[PDB]
């Protein structure tokens, strides 16, 4: 029945803020302004940003190679504090970076039962090889992966346990440190660990592109051209108080 | 075989229509098959198509081994087929293992082999009097004999292994039926070799024909012994046999007639 | 209702806002009147220029979901915000979902928390002053894929059998019918008269729940049966005499709020504890509330938290409300915003407007798919899981003629993507299909593989595993490896019993191909 700008819905992001009391209304109707009245019959005029009508991609520079530390260099500090621990359901996993992957059952902060090996340090994925399709997968999915093999024996097929340890970026992990986010495993002995760390966030290729640019919407309270010359956590709560106070005051 | 071709074409058209309906209901590959396996009438049509294909294969094998002959062989086939179908379904109810399409396939294969055994017996009876004796007849007879013997031995060995490992729950029925079929194949082999000796000797050589009759009665005794053993185990395991009582009576009557004929002779 | 809307239309056009808003929201959704998208847009624009919360919310929905006028996510945000500030609830819930899912506006938990908290507070007041309406959510995809199951709505034959049992003298059947008529749903419209009659019939036999609910209704009051505090107190006492947890909870409430007797906190506490010890959800909720508020006891947040968790496991909305409040304010438990937002969302998805789904569902069974898709697009703007899936499904099978047939697949892909982020396996599988075949977006085997793998890992879907095996066999997206294909087919076979035949046939095909390859390579 009508067009739907899916690209605008996905990429463009906006935010509405109302100015205290300027006077719009008699200026150009260039389709970048909307005439909306509040509950108390007061009229405003919200002036849209440049990206509202016409969608234009911001000229973001193509993600270059990290001129500073490389991908192995960004993962080098992980050796300083290895053996990240995390308990899921019935098993606790210990990821000793560069050393091994371990799985065991913990009860009352005590290791009980057989201790399982999930793999030892085999090799690291080098990003300098762009010919392999794995490079395309890593670049399109933004994660740095490593393999751990020759682990404990599997009671189903007899093959050694294999673990895929993948790292992603997360700024929220800066305060809480490195922590394992997700554990995946089918019924076979194929473990997948997904860990979000802030050390590799400064890498432009690994950091997900926000590209938000929250173009603010300015709702300047409009007035008739006859009365113009006569008059001449806490952040969200404060914003809503500002909006409601501005609406009530402009109603006067 | 015009009617058989028409029936198989109709069944193929019906199964194609069922497949097309399922595919147009679920365009993917997995949900259409899971809907076919979940819906009852579609699976029933698939079973009918499988039975029709089995019938076509049976017709091909019968034309290859025996070849038409469209006589009392067919009448006996129909009668014993009705009897065997009734007995098989009865033995199936005899246990809680309902449906189970693999067991249905096993029963169908057993019925296939039993029908071929009955046709072999009828061809032996035809051969004993005045057949079209030639190399091809001997080749057909020996090939069918070897095939039936090998298949019967393999299946009875598998049944013995199953009952030794698992137990006597449902495999014992197959074991006893294939033992009876093995006795039938032994009788067929004896009759064929006796007729071959009679024919190759030019003279009637009646001094061996009576011996042949002796062998026949002995085999009948063996058969009835097996059947009574079956009855024993069938009252040892479960409450009361119902499926094989009529075949037991038939075997007893045949053995009684044979022994009376031997005594009066 | 049609004649009432005829009167409204006669009174609409250029006179007074109430009928204009009612007729406009009927025209937009195609319910109770023939759908007139352009007329609804005109009414919304007139209301927005003059001023109204609902009129602005409707125009924002039109500019956001693309119906009628060209989509503009900048003006739709303005209309939604002005509707939220005007005092509406649909605008509030819509903005809450838009801020919680990062749609249109930048992602943040605080704003969504505020909007959902306001809506949850209003709906909590509604359910406290009325009793609450049980929402029966039914999704078209599972109903179509599984037509042999019984939906949430009770079958008419079962209703007739229950009525026959109630008429014969079955006390439990009478109590069940009365509860169904009082709460509504499950194929039965809410009727206070029939519920009152059934409760009276069951009370004459000696059923505790009968007089318990009679006292609850008398205390709350109704349009048919007048409110009587003395009668409610008598019924609560009679129920509590024989040890009825509902009667104990009612008597405790009467003591707490002085209905019939004086205000006694100790007796209310004892009756609430007695009700909670029998597994009654309302008693547990009352005990947790009085422990958190410290009314007559010390403010120990641990026991209040435990009782609120138990009540939420029972299925009471106020438990989720209180738990989300605790998580938002950091009272008793550490201040986590995400769980508070999720609980508030689950609370808000139980409001009065949540009943509209059924109406939309009705318009789906009446072959009027346009009004059904419009109602589902509205209820998917609010962030429902059932509404998003239903709207995507309807847009998928192309039964809705309102949307352009060259643009049904973009919107269907959008709603499948939205429904996947809320944990729906069918949505992930459908996104994989869309990126696989070529629907909506260009052909992309890699993305389809990714979505299939994510569905298999997260939800352990048999069909996802089978499709992963097919992609590994055919070498789509990933390198063609037969061993991994065998592993995935085995996992599909062991993941569900219905996947036996397709896995067997696929393995037979793979074995035939493997044997042919072996014969080709070997001499």
């Amino acid at each position: 029945v009508g067009s739907l700008n899916l690209e605008e819905l996905s990429e463009m992001r906006y935010g509405i803020e109302i100015l205290p009391l300027p006077v719009m209304g008699g200026q150009s109707q260039s389709s970048d302004v909307v005439i909306v009245s509040s509950k108390y019959k007061q009229r405003y005029e919200c002036r849209l940003p440049a990206g509202a009508i016409h969608f234009q991609r911001e000229r973001e520079e193509e993600t270059p190679a990290y001129q500073g530390p490389g991908i192995p260099e960004l993962l080098s500090p992980m050796r300083d504090a290895p053996c990240l621990l995390k308990t899921k359901d019935w098993w606790t996993y210990e990821f000793c970076y560069g050393r091994h992957i371990q799985q065991y059952h913990m009860e009352d902060s005590e290791i009980k039962g057989e201790v399982l090996y999930l793999g030892y340090y085999q090799s690291a994925f080098d990003w300098d090889d762009e010919t392999a399709k794995a490079s395309k997968q890593h670049r399109l999915k933004r994660y740095h992966s490593q393999t751990y093999g020759n682990g404990s024996k599997c009671d189903l097929n007899g093959r050694p346990r294999e673990a895929e340890v993948r790292f992603l970026c997360d700024e929220g992990a800066g305060i809480s440190g490195d922590y394992i986010d997700r554990v995946d495993e089918p019924l076979s002995c194929s473990y997948v660990l997904t860990i979000r760390t802030p050390r590799l966030c400064p890498h432009p290729l690994l950091r997900p592109p926000p590209s938000a640019a929250p173009q603010a919407i300015l709702c300047h309270p409009s007035l008739q051209p006859e009365e113009y010359m006569a008059y001449v956590p806490g952040a969200e709560e404060a914003q809503k108080e500002r909006q409601r106070q501005k609406e009530l005051e402009s109603n006067y | 075989m015009f009617r058989t071709a028409v029936m198989m074409a109709a069944s193929l058209a019906l199964t194609g229509a069922v497949v097309a309906h399922a595919y147009y209901l679920k365009h993917q590959f997995y949900p259409t098959v899971v809907y076919l396996t979940k819906s009852s009438p579609s699976m029933a049509v698939l079973y009918i198509q499988a039975f029709v294909l089995v019938f076509l294969l049976g017709k091909v094998m019968g034309k290859v081994f025996f070849g038409q002959l469209r006589a009392a062989e067919m009448e006996h086939l129909l009668e014993r087929s009705w009897y065997a179908v009734t007995e098989t379904c009865l033995a199936f109810t005899v246990f809680r293992d309902d449906f189970s399409p693999r067991f249905v396939a096993l029963f169908t294969l057993l019925l296939f082999l039993k029908c071929f055994h009955w046709l072999a017996e009828d061809r032996v009876d035809f051969m004993e009097r005045s057949p079209n004796i030639s190399w091809l007849f001997h080749c057909r007879i020996v090939s069918l004999m070897f095939l039936l013997g090998i298949l019967d031995f393999l299946f009875v060995s598998h049944a013995y292994h199953s009952i030794l490992t698992r137990g006597a729950s449902v495999q014992l029925v197959f074991g006893f039926e294939y033992a009876i079929l093995m006795t039938m194949v032994l009788t067929i082999f004896i009759k064929y070799v006796l007729h071959s000796v009679d024919l190759q000797s030019e003279n009637p050589w009646d001094n061996k024909a009576v011996y042949m009759l002796y062998t026949e009665l002995f085999t009948g005794f063996i058969k009835v012994l097996l059947y009574m053993a079956f009855m024993t185990i069938m009252i040892k395991v479960h409450t009361f046999p119902l499926f094989a009582i009529r075949p037991m009576y038939l075997a007893m009557r045949q053995f009684k007639k044979a022994v009376t004929d031997a005594i009066m002779s | 209702k049609r004649e009432a809307y005829r009167y409204l239309q006669k009174a609409a056009g250029m006179n007074h806002t109430k009928a204009l808003e009612r007729v406009s929201y009927a025209l937009l959704f195609g319910d109770y009147l023939t759908q007139n998208i352009q007329a609804a847009k005109e009414m919304f624009e007139k209301l927005t220029e003059e001023g109204s919360p609902k009129g602005q919310t409707g125009l924002g929905f039109l500019y956001a979901s693309g119906l009628g006028v060209n989509s503009s996510q900048a003006k739709a945000l303005v209309y939604y915000t002005f509707g939220a500030l005007g005092g509406n609830l649909i605008a509030h819930m819509i903005l809450g979902y838009r801020y919680w899912a990062g749609i249109g506006v930048l992602q943040s938990c605080e704003s969504a928390l505020t909007h959902y908290r306001l809506v949850a507070n209003h709906v909590a007041s509604d359910i406290s002053l009325t009793g609450g309406s049980v929402v029966q959510r039914i999704r078209l995809p599972d109903e179509v894929e599984n037509p042999g199951m019984n939906s949430g709505m009770l079958e008419e034959d079962l209703i007739q059998y229950y009525q026959f049992l109630a008429e014969k003298g079955d006390v439990q059947a009478q109590v069940g019918l009365g509860q169904l008529h009082l709460h509504g749903g499950r194929g039965v419209e809410q009727n206070h008269q029939r519920a009152f009659d059934y409760f009276n019939l069951a009370a004459n036999a000696g059923n505790s729940h009968a007089m318990a609910f009679l006292g609850k209704m008398y205390s709350e009051g109704s349009d048919i049966v007048p409110q009587s505090n003395e009668t409610a107190l008598h019924y609560f006492k009679k129920a509590a005499d024989m040890g009825n947890p509902v009667g104990q909870s009612g008597l405790g409430m009467a003591y707490l709020y002085g209905r019939g007797v004086q205000v006694n906190y100790d007796l209310a506490l004892k009756y609430f504890q007695k009700a909670a010890e029998q597994g009654w959800v309302d008693g547990q909720l009352q005990l947790g509330s009085m422990y958190y508020n410290g009314i007559g006891v010390k403010r120990d947040y641990k026991q209040a938290l435990k009782y609120f968790n138990l009540a939420s496991q029972g299925g009471h909305i106020l438990a989720f409300y209180n738990l989300a409040q605790m998580h938002a304010s950091g009272t008793g438990v550490m201040r986590s915003c995400h769980t508070a937002v999720e609980l508030f969302k689950n609370v808000c998805e139980r409001g009065r407007w949540s009943e509209r789904l059924m109406t939309a569902y009705n318009s789906y069974k009446d072959e009027d798919y346009n009004a059904a898709v419009v109602q589902y697009l509205l209820l998917a703007e609010q962030g429902y899981e059932v509404a998003q899936s239903n709207a995507a499904f309807i847009l998928d099978q192309r039964e809705a003629t309102i949307v352009g047939e060259n643009e049904t697949y973009p919107r269907a892909l959008l709603h499948w993507n939205r429904a996947a982020s809320q944990g729906y396996t069918v949505a992930r599988i459908k996104l994989g299909d869309y990126h696989f075949y070529g629907f909506g977006t260009d052909v992309d085997y890699e993305t389809a593989f990714i979505h299939y793998r994510l569905a298999s890992e997260q939800q352990h879907s048999a069909q996802a595993m089978f499709n992963l095996g097919y992609m590994h066999e055919k070498g789509l997206g990933i390198k063609q490896d037969i061993h991994l294909a065998k592993r995935f087919y085995d996992m599909a076979a062991e993941a569900s019993p219905d996947a036996q035949v397709p896995v067997f046939l696929a393995l037979c095909k793979l074995g035939v191909v493997y044997f042919l390859q072996y014969i080709r390579e070997a001499n």
